[PDB]
């Protein structure tokens, strides 16, 4: 009985794997791109203010 | 008349403007920096620094661990089963 229960949470991985985990890899990509763009504007800021 | 004295005064330029902070933020955290930070985690190490390594590093996040993390409580339970039956 408990067979098809398991089978069901194997299709359920399944999914999850096919349309998720590529899903939630670019959500996470586009927001670390972000993060470190704003980061690394701040580096160049400080640069600017040394030399005004 | 005699030219005034103030141009060849100088004292007060350095809390006068605004990149003064900054400076003196900048020549403490730039001359002590690293070229480099040190670590994007490392430690679960038992031959599971590598499962940590593969899975749970900045390289990537996927769908692998979390497959590997279900299994380990299915096994748990899958056999205690036949320890109930």
């Amino acid at each position: 009985d408990e067979s098809i229960l398991l089978l069901t949470f194997l299709g359920f991985t399944g999914l999850v794997a096919k349309y998720l985990a590529p899903a939630y890899k670019d959500f996470a990509d586009a927001r670390m791109k972000k993060v470190s763009d704003v980061l690394n504007a701040s580096r160049n800021k400080h640069v600017e203010a040394v030399k005004d | 008349v005699s030219t005034l004295i103030p141009p060849k005064v100088v004292s007060s330029k350095n809390i006068g403007s605004a990149p003064n902070a900054k400076r003196i933020a900048n020549v403490v955290h730039f001359y002590k920096s690293l070229p480099q930070g040190p670590a994007p985690a490392i430690k679960a190490n038992t031959r599971l620094a590598r499962y940590k390594a593969k899975y749970f590093d900045g390289d990537n996040a996927s769908g692998k661990p979390l497959w590997h993390f279900a299994l380990g409580i299915i096994a748990f339970g899958y056999s205690m089963e036949y320890y109930f039956h």
